[PDB]
């Protein structure tokens, strides 16, 4: 008979199902998964700079609570904050906590610059058994607890720090809250006390809270922490008739702030990756991931789907 | 697919074709053979890997964002933070779903197309010397030994050489 030539295409025994606009189950010869659904059980310490807070969350790091000394001088792209972090110092709150946490994290460094504050006649360096350092009663190492003199004097304090440097300064300060009027007067003769902090374009007044409170770390007393950013050319004025927890200097702010924080228990390993989730680092080239919406660095985009297969071959029709 | 070749007038693929995506299968007086076509194969692959590469680096380098997990309800600001993130995820999940469906629809049409181009290329080489049998095959109306077949596969087949023999076989 006459010769015959047939044109055709390849096939395999069993291909991969993909979706199209029309059909939702079409078999093709090859396909590639586009959703990353696997993570590493560790965080990669390179190429991004990670700082592990360990026992100390970022706020206690800034205040200088006991156990947070490894964080002095630290610089990070991503601060790794541990869910099992523990308080080690005086019972405290921060009225706009998340905002201060954001600022510290985003700034990306703990660079403290000590200054001499010439407090008048009041005694300095008050300590507590709720804040033991090396088994000895102590305090936040960035703060200076002021109380009245031995001759029962807590006069109006009034000092100024002038920013003539080339960087914005972050001052963290506090206000102590006794449990009774007697305690108030016993610590700072005046009642009420009061803290007033001002800059060129802002001024704040805090009136101390006095009331019985649950025992935290053995105490009913509290400190509330505040902060003031002082731009170059501006300055800060501290005023007190009592209850001030004074700063021992300021933290330096980077002009450009591009770091962040990641709260996770995942251990830091020895792998290489620029994408970190709260479940661990991703090591992938896929455009999407379904592991966590919490993702930092150079990451695939988070989606709800567990799988999306991209066809990389023709329809598979075996036999 | 749009051209109706693959899963169409070509009934099935060839599992024995292992060194290409498309190819030729022949029968003549001295035997049978299957050979891959490189040009059609490379054209399909080039278009598919092209998609792959465009896909696998847009830039998503993000550091400081917003909180996305919360312990207790807070009200207004927390509601907005959660709504913004949920809004973002739905839109990106929609993008991902549509993207894969469009790409796959196109990929399948591209491969069906490249199969048809190969068929048409060969049809044109053969001129009046062959007839389409309807299944992706041509009946060749002249003796075509292994060298002849190879000439068709490599695009040096000169239809004029066999035309008188073929016309006579076709129409009488
Ligand atoms: C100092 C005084 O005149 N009164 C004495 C009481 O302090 C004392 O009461 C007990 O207080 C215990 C905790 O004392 C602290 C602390 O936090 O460790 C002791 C600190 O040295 C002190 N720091 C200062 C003054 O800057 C700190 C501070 O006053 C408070 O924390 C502010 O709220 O007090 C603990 O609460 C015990 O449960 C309580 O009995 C009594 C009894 O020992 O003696 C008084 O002389
Ligand atoms: C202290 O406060 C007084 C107002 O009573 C003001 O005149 C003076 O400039 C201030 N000086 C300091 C220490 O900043
Ligand atoms: C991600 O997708 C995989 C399937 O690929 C699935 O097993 C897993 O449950 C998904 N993860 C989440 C957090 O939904």
């Amino acid at each position: 008979g006459n010769p015959v030539i047939c044109m055709g295409h390849h096939a395999v025994a069993n291909g991969t199902m993909v979706k199209t606009l029309a059909d939702d189950q079409v078999e093709v010869v090859t396909a590639q998964e586009l959703v990353e659904s696997q993570n590493l059980p560790e965080l990669c310490p390179s190429p991004l700079r990670l700082v592990d807070g360990q026992t100390c969350d970022i706020i206690n790091g800034a205040l200088g609570s006991p156990g947070c000394d490894h964080l002095n001088g630290a610089e990070w792209d991503v601060f790794i904050e541990r869910p099992n972090a523990v308080d080690t110092c005086y019972p405290f709150d921060v009225p706009e906590y998340q905002s201060l946490r954001s600022i510290l994290a985003n700034n990306g460094k703990f660079e403290f610059i000590a200054e001499e504050f010439q407090w008048n006649t009041v005694k300095q360096n008050g300590k507590s058994g709720a804040c033991k350092r090396a088994n000895v009663n102590d305090f936040f190492n960035r703060l200076n607890w002021l109380v009245k003199s031995d001759g029962n004097a807590y006069p109006l304090q009034n000092l100024t720090k002038i920013n003539n440097g080339d960087y914005a300064r972050l001052y963290i300060w506090g206000v102590h809250h006794p449990s009774t009027d007697t305690e108030q007067t016993n610590l700072y003769k005046n009642n009420p006390g009061g803290v007033t902090v001002s800059t060129k374009t802002s001024q704040t007044s805090v009136v101390p809270n006095i009331g019985s409170r649950p025992l935290v770390r053995g105490l009913s007393g509290r400190v509330s922490f505040y902060w003031t950013i002082v731009e170059p050319g501006d300055l800060i004025v501290f005023n007190t008739i009592g209850n001030l927890i004074a700063p021992r200097g300021h933290y330096k702010l980077n002009n450009q702030k591009k770091s962040t924080i990641l709260n996770t228990a995942i251990p830091i390993g020895s792998c290489v990756s620029k994408c970190h989730t709260d479940k661990g680092s991703l090591s992938t080239t896929k455009p999407f991931q379904n592991i966590s919406r919490i993702a930092v660095g150079d990451c695939p985009r988070y989606v709800k789907q567990g799988s999306l297969k991209l066809a990389t071959g023709m329809r598979n029709i075996p036999e | 697919g749009l051209f109706g070749a693959i899963a169409g007038f070509i009934e099935n693929g060839w599992q024995g074709l292992i060194d290409g995506w498309y190819g030729f299968r022949h029968q003549n007086a001295e035997g049978t053979g299957t050979a891959a076509d490189l040009k059609s194969t490379q054209a399909a692959i080039d278009q598919i890997n092209g998609k792959l590469n465009r896909l696998i680096e847009k830039t998503n380098d993000k550091y400081h964002q917003i909180e996305k997990e919360f312990e207790q309800v807070e009200g207004r600001i927390q509601d907005l933070e959660k709504y913004v993130e949920d809004t973002k995820i739905d839109l990106w999940s929609y993008n991902a779903e549509l993207l894969v469906a469009l790409e796959n629809q196109h990929t399948i049409d591209v491969t069906d197309s490249e199969m048809n181009k190969l068929f048409e290329r060969v049809r044109r080489q053969l001129r009046e010397n062959a007839e389409d049998k309807g299944n992706g095959c041509f009946e060749i109306f002249h003796k075509c030994d292994n060298n002849c077949i190879e000439s068709i596969r490599n695009g040096t087949y000169d239809h004029d050489i066999y035309r008188d023999e073929a016309i006579n076989n076709r129409f009488q």
